[PDB]
């Protein structure tokens, strides 16, 4: 409201060039081309009749596509998990039983993933939902590097989720994830990237879900007017640097991945999902692929898939790795921020 | 200046263009010959020692 | 930005009427330009083509949304632009398949079953807004349908998508629409199959590059070598020179069937899967 | 204007003589492999000695081989003391369309993706150098994708030939040849890995069907011209039938849930259509004139639309 640090609190309204483009144009002149040579409310409603006009006499401001959901609250918990987490969307299941009769190699039991998802419709219950990420990572926790974080990412679960035994759709959904490496139909043919979380509503037994499908982040109103706010939060064992592991020290805009790892194993298939950071092209990925994962490249077609999934537009990017707080429990967190939403497809491996 | 026209559609490209056009100057030069003998020099001048 | 089509005169009660009832569908123009005629958009526009001079067709002209259509002339928003410049426009289902919320969405030619307009004394056929994943499927069940004409299976006609059943055969008009498609579908393979059997007995050239070939080919492209070479044999042959002719061919096929998706759904205040003929908010920008 | 455009600013130092200097104006439509998006970058990173490595500059086929690490972007306007250049990826302009130029010899359409190549033509290897500051500028060639495609053909081919003419080629009427260039080994190993992973990957169990319709293939084309003209006077599998009698097996393993000929089909599209694509660099770039005309000719800007 016009203070006098002017230059600058001019130019955060929205400038001069404005004034002075319009100066040639319309404040000069009759040229273009001419001639030649009711005690406490009211005025409280009523200023906000007038903010209504505040709001009417005047409308830099970033877009954003922002996308609803009525989702069950099976798999997810929007409740559990804090604002500014990743989600996943899924296919619909019906689909799942028939294309793995196709999709498996010959010798391998096609019957295993339908048998494997339908225990887990009757083990949540003691219609394509919504799988959040923090809940993925507990299901992949056997196969990881650093194990003793995926078991304080554990540890919340199964005490915050809302549900009747979380620990046994956790364990129930890991061997549906064993089940689908096994039947050949990867997770990255079911799971589709969802946007990150700013804000729910609250049902029985299903949440109305909002997120933005592309955009940046911060800047969305939450819905709290104290603060419209909510970082990008990441669990330690997922995130995987390519600056650090790569000696690229370099300042410029790092980029957001998703990473599935796939082991083919006789009943003993590993899955992990991993956030890649990265200065690289996704064309120039694969390549830095191959020099990583090789372990479980002999071990099973390829071992790995991916998509791209934001990108930071700083400089010199900026991360943290706190302790935070899911409701009792310490988990570590590597928190994102700054983070500009772009979605894209997954690659192939067959 | 180069000129421009306008023109309607989604625009694929045009800008404004200047143009800074320098030439050489060629020296030349004119020569008369004039002559008078010494017959006239003293009239013209003026008294003698 | 917007474009125009204008309709010339001479309509029909009907002709107008079935031009107000494709609102949300998806036309194809050469360029865009304010001012367009509708025999640019038709299907005599093309000639008819086959399935594969379609798809050369769809990558050359441009995609564009029919918005609200006024009664003299067919307003359409180009898909690479204006949508880019406009929020969320509208598409309209014309395919059989339910989209769901954050499909990315290619066309197809209509391979399955086209407005005709009479006064005007023309054809109109539509690209099918159908999910990408099943784009590369529908294609590649249809180019298998064609093979085996050369000489099927009792499913491979049946399509599963979000609890929905299709079916392909719903045949030899079409099977002869797509015959191009099979004698280069066919050729790619068979040029492609020899030069990897004719150059890797021919040099395994060695350290490590053949090594780790070997260990790539122990008991798995050797004997898929050793396979193939029993009902096969092993002057000068012109193998450097086909590879390519082979990679300039077979480099080519993976453009035409590549399918790109323009459309990606982002409903919002709205269902999360959108059903065949409704019509469903479409974004190409972040 | 973060999503819209990038300013991706390349600095200009302060000693560049004026010939030198000048010699920048003509340098609008071109491209810039910026190795990373920051937003203040020198013309040293830009440059060849940046692409450099130790002691190394590499061929034109190894010149492929560090483009796709790094962001090509257009210069957008040369001012005095800086170079604009939006990146590729991100975001192209406000509108969305950017002007590039043909250094190409070849003459475009519209709507056909355009792929960005090394200096391989002869009399073509124009490289703007800084005189003032000892820097080379080595701009890419925009090219058609039915060329650029044959073009990489024809370099990785020459390189095998070098582990035991090809350099000349056409295009609607033209004839054109490309500079004869010895490659280093190193280079040609990354490419020949490459060649042979997708082609081993590409064959399935499925594809001996399609292996035993050969001979029907050249009883085929003795009567149809379209067939006759399609396989080629040179090629492999009309030499491939008349001492190759293909044959198939009678039984399939677990032959009753599976699709021979649909599993052919999509680990073929996987490795052998998807192989042009990792051999060059992706075609992200069509052109879209509005309003002049339907061919653009060389030398002239091209209005361009990003290209999924």
């Amino acid at each position: 409201t016009k203070p006098l640090p002017t230059a600058p609190m001019a130019w955060a309204e929205s400038s001069p060039r404005e004034l002075a483009g319009h100066a040639p144009l319309r404040r000069v002149l009759r040229p273009p081309i001419a001639r030649r040579d009711t005690r406490a409310t009211r005025d409280d409603t009523e200023q906000a009749v007038d903010k209504i006009l505040r709001g009417a006499r005047r409308a830099g401001a970033p877009r954003y596509h922002l996308t609803r959901q009525v989702t069950l609250t099976d798999l997810c918990q929007p409740n559990a998990e804090r604002a500014g987490a990743l989600l996943l969307a899924l296919r619909h299941p019906t689909d799942l039983p028939h294309l793995a009769r196709h999709r498996a190699p010959p010798g391998r039991q096609t019957e295993r993933l339908a048998e494997a998802w339908g225990q887990l419709l009757e083990a949540s219950a003691l219609r394509a939902g919504l799988v959040s990420f923090n809940f993925l990572v507990a299901a992949c926790a056997a196969a990881y590097d650093a194990r003793d974080a995926a078991e304080a990412v554990r540890a919340h679960i199964t005490t915050n989720y809302g549900g009747t035994r979380a620990g046994a759709r956790l364990d129930r959904f890991s061997e549906c994830l064993r089940a689908m490496v096994h039947t050949h139909v990867f997770p990255h043919e079911v799971m589709r990237f969802f946007g990150g979380l700013v804000s729910w509503v609250t049902q029985d037994e299903l949440a109305s879900v909002t997120a933005v499908c592309s955009g940046p982040q911060e800047a969305t109103h939450t819905g709290h007017p104290g603060r419209p706010r909510s970082a990008v939060t990441i669990p330690a064992c997922a995130f995987v640097d390519l600056d650090a592991e790569l000696c690229l020290g370099g300042p410029g805009a790092a980029f957001l991945y998703l990473v599935f790892t796939y082991r083919q194993c006789r009943d003993q298939e590993l899955c992990c999902v991993y956030v890649v950071k990265s200065q690289l092209p996704p064309r120039g990925l694969e390549a830095a692929l191959e020099r990583l994962f090789g372990r479980l490249r002999i071990t099973n077609c390829t071992y790995a898939a991916f998509a791209e999934l934001g990108v930071m537009p700083d400089d010199s990017p900026r991360c943290l790795h706190r302790t935070e707080r899911f409701g009792a429990v310490g988990v570590p967190v590597v928190i994102l921020e700054g983070v500009v939403w772009r979605p894209g497809g997954w690659r192939a491996c067959a | 200046h180069q000129p421009l026209i306008a023109r309607d559609g989604p625009h694929p490209v045009e800008q404004p263009v200047h143009n800074y056009m320098t030439k050489v100057i060629d020296r030349r030069a004119l020569n008369a010959a004039f002559s008078l003998a010494t017959e006239a020099i003293a009239l013209l001048t003026g008294e003698a020692l | 930005f917007e474009a125009d089509i204008a309709i010339p005169s001479g309509i029909s009660r009907p002709d107008a009427a079935a031009l107000q009832r494709c609102e949300g569908r998806v036309v194809f123009l050469p360029t865009i330009r304010r001012q367009l005629a509708l025999a640019d958009v038709a299907h005599e526009s093309f000639v008819s083509p086959d399935t594969l001079g379609l798809l050369l067709a769809y990558r050359r002209r441009f995609p564009a949304v029919i918005t609200r259509v006024l009664p003299t002339r067919i307003v359409a928003c180009p898909v690479d632009l204006g949508l880019t410049h406009a929020g969320t426009v509208n598409l309209r289902n014309t395919s059989p398949v339910d989209l769901c919320n954050g499909d990315p969405v290619s066309l197809v030619p209509p391979v399955f079953e086209d407005v005709r307009l009479e006064s005007l004394d023309l054809t109109l056929r539509f690209p099918v807004p159908l999910p990408t994943p099943l784009a590369r499927e529908i294609v590649a069940r249809l180019v298998a349908r064609g093979i085996r004409d050369l000489n099927e299976l009792p499913d491979l006609n049946v399509l599963y998508y979000n609890g929905a059943r299709l079916s392909l055969v719903a045949l030899a008009s079409v099977n002869t629409e797509l015959r191009s498609l099979v004698l280069n579908m066919v050729y790619s393979i068979t040029e492609g199959t020899t030069l990897i059997l004719t150059l890797i007995p021919r040099l395994l050239a060695l350290g490590y590059v053949n090594a780790l070939l070997q260990m790539q080919s122990v008991t798995r492209e050797a004997a898929q070598l050793i396979h193939p070479e029993a009902p096969m044999l092993m002057r000068r042959l012109p193998l450097y020179e086909a590879l390519v002719a082979w990679l300039a061919h077979a480099g080519q096929l993976g453009d035409i069937l590549a399918l790109a998706p323009a459309v990606r759904v982002c409903t919002f205040d709205g269902a999360a899967v959108v059903q065949s003929g409704d019509m469903a908010p479409v974004i190409r920008y972040p």
